């Protein structure tokens, strides 16, 4: 194989405003290869309804996948992305920075 | 290369025998078809198989089998022969996955008739006419014509001989057997050809003319209970000599 | 019914174009053939087609219309040996079945310079219990029809090339076997053209 | 504008586990309308986007049919392959193909094209002019000379300048709401410090489509991509895009530099200075 | 519409 990290990206569909509903965006791109392990967190704890985009690749043959959830973003709610791949010595939590 | 070879070219069969048609191909094709035409329906599907090992029903499957147990081999079999698959049955062959410019190649064929008791089966009786004399007065040549009479199945080969070399380049015979009665399934077949030379090709004696007729049949393994003679797969003849008038 | 085609049977004579149709109904149809078939014979290939527009092969032109869905073939300066069953092919990939019409026939008639309609009696060279009316040498205009009592067996009309004068002829033939039939009665159900030699 | 239709298709062989995974992706421009995956329910192709389910029963069987035979080349293609670099039988390897077609803003053709990869590098492609192959290494020779010997650049050619538009310009009339529509971004800018002595500028465009942006930054005229950090360009999942940029500013700075957002639903292109 | 005419390699 040929070997390569992914770009994580965690944010919002919408501008997230506290108490109206939105969607949660884990985000992982050029990667390979495609084998991949993304689960999405709310407070550290791991969220069932998650869907990804299907599988599809770029100019340079490496892979990317949305995964998302439906939520009601807090003032205190941490949320975060945690993905595994070969690439990673261990798996790799992304938190949601609110203001990106 | 082969391309698609088929066998045999003609087949009798009474109701309840069974029989295998072979077929092979040179082109490491994968995608194999079995079809039969029809005079009113056309071509239809039987049974195709798009790689080795694996087959699948076209639209008239019903009581054909199939294997397709190697790349090159696709074999037809019919266990209990019936009267409506009294057909042609041609193979055809085409690349699949495996070398994919499109075109499907089929294979020359079998001419297969089915009948309900095969003392049916009459061999022709062949007939030379020689050239009327007012045809030979009025344009300087003249026309042999030959009769093939009589035989059931309609399964018969024609060709034209002089001089013991076989002719082309004066011939027109017909492309289909006629019915002698239309009213029967049963019913024997007629077969017209003509040979036309000019008058002194014709009335040099030393030029021998001689209408072959190839008729398929029964084999020298069947059973026979008639004293009739026994309509084995055979050639008749008919000839005639040049007339000096 | 996926692939429709032309009737039939199209009639023309040597030197002509004989132009074929084919229409079929699977928009996504990407592959497109005709076939070239021979009475008593099988299917052969003469033209494959891929993309609209033309293509040329000899004497063979075939062009194809996926947005009207169309294919076509001409047959520019016909022989006698054009005369065949043709067949209209559509797939839509390599393992999608080859969807066929069910053939137009095409009758290439022969280039006769003067005819000398002319009705003939042959007797044998041997021993059979028949004789044969030859109709010969006529126009290629002229047809011949079957039917009188069923004793009475009438061919259809074929074609000989003779290359030796360039001569090509019709000709069709009728026997009875039992009979008393005469060769100028024999042909009555046809329409015989009124200057037809008949020998005494 | 230019249009086109791509579909992607990843094979990834599975030894000890099983036959391999096999997913097909199909877009006009970046809006994804079919897909096929090996491992879902229904084992057909299904419908990705709204304008397209209005294609008869006929189509998605077609399209089941043809994806399975795509399917079966790169599952026998990936034992070929691992044949042809003498690998062993206990390893993971992946097969990608793309192929496809643009046109231009008359609809008419432009260009097609057709790539292969074996672990995620180049294995063969079809040449600009549709009629040849660039062959990767001495492995790709074979499938190179094969490729001429079974007349696949033919058959490609004919679909990618025939089909492929053809089906295009379909789908693009059959999807006008969905297809034909350019969105604008909308813009924002934010400011964070970093230090005491530093700060950090970043540009921002929300909910735009297509995919094609650009986004530079500019100290006073000549522009940057020496502090310049870009994101790639990811999708908020609604059918539109998102991208930022930003820059280290030495702080007190922040009147002079300016950001510039290039998009094809804009009719100016946007200058944005942080005020 | 999908390519009708896929080859192995």
């Amino acid at each position: 194989m040929i070997q390569r990290t992914p770009k994580i990206q965690v944010y919002s569909r919408h501008p997230a405003e506290n108490g109206k509903s939105n969607f949660l965006n884990c985000y992982v791109s050029g990667f390979h290869p495609s084998d991949i392990e993304v689960d999405l967190l709310k407070n550290g704890e791991r969220i069932e309804k998650v869907e990804h985009s299907d599988l599809s690749f770029s100019k340079d043959w490496s892979f990317y996948l949305l995964y998302y959830t439906e939520f009601t973003p807090t003032e205190k709610d941490e949320y975060a992305c945690r993905v595994n791949h070969v690439t990673l010595s261990q798996p790799k939590i992304v938190k949601w920075d609110r203001d990106m | 290369n082969a391309g698609v070879t088929q066998t045999p070219k003609f087949q009798v069969l009474k109701t309840g025998q069974s029989m295998t048609l072979q077929c092979a191909q040179d082109m490491n094709h994968e995608y194999m078809s079995w079809y039969r035409q029809d005079p009113g329906m056309g071509l239809r599907l039987i049974h195709y198989s798009v790689g080795a090992g694996i087959t699948d029903q076209g639209e008239v499957p019903n009581g054909y089998n199939v294997s397709r147990s190697t790349t090159e081999d696709f074999p037809l079999r019919l266990l209990s022969a019936a009267p409506s698959q009294t057909s042609v049955y041609f193979c055809a062959s085409r690349p699949g996955l495996a070398g994919g410019r499109p075109e499907q190649y089929f294979g020359p064929g079998t001419r297969l008739t089915v009948t309900e008791d095969l003392k049916n089966v009459f061999p022709p009786e062949v007939a030379v006419f020689e050239p009327s004399e007012a045809e030979i007065s009025h344009t300087q040549k003249a026309t042999l014509v030959c009769l093939a009479t009589g035989f059931y199945p309609d399964h018969v080969e024609l060709s034209w001989w002089v001089n013991g070399k076989e002719v082309h380049s004066g011939v027109s015979t017909d492309p289909q057997p006629l019915k002698e009665q239309p009213a029967l399934n049963d019913s024997r077949y007629a077969l017209s050809s003509r040979l036309r030379v000019s008058a002194t090709f014709w009335q040099n004696p030393r030029n021998h003319f001689r209408c072959q007729v190839q008729f398929y049949g029964l084999s020298e393994n069947d059973e026979w209970t008639q004293d009739r003679a026994k309509p084995v797969t055979q050639i008749v003849s008919a000839e005639a000599w040049g007339r000096a008038d | 019914k996926e692939v429709e085609q032309n009737s039939g049977p199209l009639s023309v004579p040597e030197g002509a174009i004989a132009s074929l149709n084919c229409t079929y109904s699977d928009r996504g149809s990407q592959s497109f053939f005709w076939y070239r078939q021979y009475s008593g014979k099988s299917p052969e290939l003469i033209m494959s087609i891929y993309s609209n527009g033309d293509k040329e092969d000899g004497r063979f032109t075939a062009q194809l219309n996926k947005a009207s869905q169309y294919v076509s073939l001409l047959i520019r300066d016909s022989q006698p040996s054009d005369s065949a069953t043709y067949l209209c092919a559509v797939t839509t990939d390599s393992w999608g079945k080859l969807q066929f019409g069910a053939g137009t026939q095409v009758v290439v008639t022969p280039d006769i310079q003067n005819p000398d309609p002319a009705v003939y009696q042959l007797r044998d060279s041997k021993s059979s219990d028949k004789s044969v009316c030859l109709f010969t040498d006529f126009d290629s205009q002229t047809n011949v029809s079957q039917s009188k009592d069923s004793d009475v067996y009438i061919t259809d009309k074929t074609v000989l090339d003779m290359r030796s004068m360039d001569f090509k002829s019709n000709s069709a033939v009728a026997w009875s076997n039992k009979s008393d039939f005469a060769c100028a009665n024999a042909f009555n159900n046809s329409i015989i053209p009124e200057d037809t030699f008949f020998p005494s | 504008g230019s249009h086109s239709m791509r579909y992607f298709f990843t094979s990834v062989s599975r030894p000890g586990r099983g036959e391999p995974r096999f997913i097909a992706v199909g877009y006009v421009d970046d809006t994804q309308f079919v897909r096929f995956d090996s491992d879902a329910a229904s084992q057909r192709m299904e419908p990705r986007a709204p304008w397209i389910e209005q294609e008869g029963p006929e189509y998605w069987d077609g399209e089941t049919r043809k994806v399975k035979a795509h399917s079966q080349t790169h599952r026998v293609d990936l034992g070929t392959l691992r044949g042809y670099y003498n690998q062993s039988e206990a390893g993971s390897h992946t097969v990608q193909r793309m192929y496809g077609c643009d046109v231009g803003s008359d609809w008419r053709f432009l260009r097609g094209y057709h790539q292969y990869a074996y672990d995620g590098k180049d294995y063969i492609a079809l040449k600009e002019d549709l009629r040849s192959w660039t062959a990767a290494d001495m492995a790709a020779q074979t499938t190179k000379h094969k490729w001429e010997a079974a007349h696949v650049a033919e058959q490609l050619r004919a679909y990618l300048e025939g089909t492929c538009v053809e089906w295009l310009r379909r789908y693009l009339e059959n999807g006008k709401e969905t297809l034909q529509r350019t969105d604008a971004p909308k813009t924002h800018m934010t400011h964070h410090a970093v230090s005491d002595h530093e700060a950090t500028l970043r540009c921002w465009a929300l909910s735009f489509y297509p995919a094609e942006i650009t986004l530079t930054w500019q100290r006073d005229g000549e522009d940057q991509t020496q502090d310049t950090e870009l994101v790639e360009t990811r999708p908020a999942g609604d059918g539109t895009f998102q991208k930022w940029a930003a820059v280290v500013v030495p702080s007190g700075q922040e009147q002079r530099y300016t950001c510039h957002v290039q998009h094809e639903g804009l009719p100016k292109p946007l200058t944005l200075r942080w005020e | 519409l999908l390519f009708g005419f896929p080859v192995y390699v």
